[PDB]
């Protein structure tokens, strides 16, 4: 009944804080740890006590309130989402996989690969692949030539993911030259993503559709925006990923179907998702 | 060894349903893209509290294309058939016993082992089979006549109601179960429990009509209908989101592979294909 869970920051499904220097998570935070190394010359490390916010933390509270358990939440350190590296899942993927978490709560896609190896809720965030632009870029989608066949452009559209997520996997199955293509491209992260949209360094990024329309409805001046009024390929959602077999799945599951059928999901879109644009 | 029992409705352009021809084989057709329908005989009923005379019939379109390729991805036959009672379902009391009618009753009883319609994942039916991952994202919208002018679910004439403008949704439908169960609603449910349609199409018709000023109903559908007859519009637009799934009993050992093959198809380009070729043209 007390349950290890793993999450992962993305804004603004999960938010990390620092502690009150009190070693108390106030307002809407709970707390949660994240295990930091001493050098790196040691496995040693220590724990730092963070608090934690977001979208999907307040879906934890609920399911913690409904479901009834308690838990203890940590960042994982091995990875991000999850990645199948040398036929070993990491990231938050891995650490439920590989027993260290009774579930993982995020911005964790669905998809069939990690469905072989994990358990999935029902989606409770719709999601799939989008792609930002600067407003008024006139691209179809991911079907795009200028997405398939770059190098018939002169000069060639210039276009990025962030590697080792469920975008870059499905890109990487399903349009080759594509992908290869696109590997000059990799950007770190969102936040330099965006930077790089804004600069005139790349002309497209290609992304999480929830997390791509609340950049784009946030983004100052809403000047950059995703293609064909939000059109998102390989639709999906976010789910709880639990253990194969969990005995927790079935009320998860009902609970989560509760909260969108009682108006109790839209509270949370209307707090955490909504953008001025 | 058994060939599923599968149980539809009708429900366009997710489920067509027309008569055989004299030697009782369905007519060739063609796409939109060119290509040839695929067809599937499916038996069911030909007015409520009359008997039922089931005869063949032809059923085709994105549930039917959708059918076909979990066949052949997870090698079982089949047989389809239409709901004898042309109900998706819903949980009422009869007495503190309660029943499923519908699709769902049907799942239930055995008379189906597999639900394959634009069947709406909801907590309720959750709770007695089991869905598979979503095969489409999709919503809540509001069907009116063109020139016809509400906000959305939050314009005064639904809000406010009265027999000046009336609005309804199918019976024995998960639009009704949200209505039924959300209390602040409770002013809508009470107006629209007193016009409800069998069916969509009955429905729809009545919007074009002028009989029925507006239609709450899945937004897959009534986005089609408005793409295809122009006095027919949606009006402001997904109020709600939910999704489509395949349903199964609880015990049923098709259920991983069925969720399974709905995911690759989402990310293989399948369910786009079947977007492009019965819902977006
Ligand atoms: N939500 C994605 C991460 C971002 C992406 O690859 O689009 C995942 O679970 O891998």
């Amino acid at each position: 009944n007390h349950l290890s869970i793993v999450t992962l920051e993305e804004a603004p499904f999960v938010i990390v804080e620092d502690i009150d220097p009190t070693e108390t998570c106030v307002r809407n935070t709970v707390p949660c740890r994240k295990f930091v190394k001493i050098n790196n010359s040691t496995n040693e490390g220590m724990n730092v006590k963070k608090c934690c916010k977001g979208f999907c933390i307040d879906i934890l509270k609920k399911l913690s309130r409904t479901v009834k358990f308690t838990y203890d939440l940590y960042l994982v350190t091995n990875g991000k989402h999850g990645k199948k590296v040398n036929n070993v899942w990491n990231g938050m993927i891995g650490e439920v996989v590989y027993q260290r978490a009774v579930m993982a709560v995020g911005s964790l896609t669905i998809n069939e690969e990690r469905s072989e190896v994990v358990d999935f809720s029902v989606p409770f965030v719709e999601t799939g692949i989008s792609v930002m632009v600067s407003r008024g870029t006139q691209v179809t989608g991911l079907s795009d030539k200028k997405f398939q066949r770059p190098h018939d452009y002169s000069p060639p559209f210039r276009f990025g993911t962030v590697p080792n997520g469920s975008t870059e996997r499905n890109i990487r199955n399903n349009y080759p030259y594509m992908h290869q293509y696109m590997t000059r491209f990799n950007q770190r992260g969102v936040e330099d993503a965006l930077v790089s949209l804004k600069t005139g360094k790349l002309d497209a990024f290609i992304y999480d559709a929830a997390v791509l329309n609340y950049k784009a409805g946030r983004d100052e001046g809403c000047k950059l925006v995703t293609i064909g009024s939000g059109y998102i390929f390989a639709t999906t959602g976010y789910g709880i990923a639990l253990q194969k077999g969990s005995p927790w799945k079935r009320q998860i599951d009902l609970a989560l179907l509760q909260f969108v059928g009682d108006g109790e999901m839209e509270e949370l879109e209307t707090l955490w998702l909504t953008g001025i644009c | 060894s058994t060939r599923l029992k599968i149980v539809t409705i009708h429900q366009e352009p997710f489920v067509y349903v027309k008569p055989t021809m004299s030697d009782g084989t369905c007519k060739e057709e063609f796409t939109v893209n060119g290509d040839p329908v695929k067809k599937v005989i499916c038996t069911g009923p030909n007015s409520p509290g009359s008997p039922r005379h089931t005869v063949p019939q032809c059923c085709y379109g994105f549930c039917i294309d959708l059918l076909i390729k979990l066949a052949r991805t997870m090698n079982f036959t089949y047989e389809v058939h239409l709901v004898a009672d042309g109900k998706f379902g819903t949980q009422e009391r009869v007495s503190n016993k309660k029943e499923w009618n519908g699709m769902m009753g049907e799942l239930l009883s055995g008379q189906a082992d597999m639900i394959v319609a634009p069947l709406t994942i909801n907590n309720e039916r959750a709770q007695y089979i089991e869905f598979s991952k979503p095969f489409k994202y999709q919503g809540l919208t509001i069907l009116v006549k063109k020139g016809t002018r509400i906000t959305g679910i939050n314009d005064p004439r639904l809000r406010n109601p009265s027999d000046k403008f009336i609005y309804a949704t199918v019976k024995q439908s998960s639009v009704d179960i949200y209505f039924r169960r959300q209390v602040e609603l409770s002013t809508m449910y009470r107006h629209m429990e007193k016009h409800n349609y069998e069916s969509a199409a009955e429905a729809i018709q009545a919007v074009r009509d002028n009989k029925l000023h507006a239609f709450i109903w899945d937004s897959a559908v009534l986005e089609f209908e408005a793409s295809q007859k122009c006095d027919l519009v949606t009006t402001g637009e997904l109020f709600f989101r939910s999704g489509f799934g395949i349903g199964m009993r609880k015990d049923s050992p098709w259920k991983q592979n069925v969720s399974l093959s709905i995911l690759k198809s989402h990310e293989n380009g399948f369910m786009e294909d079947l977007d492009k070729t019965w819902v977006r043209y």
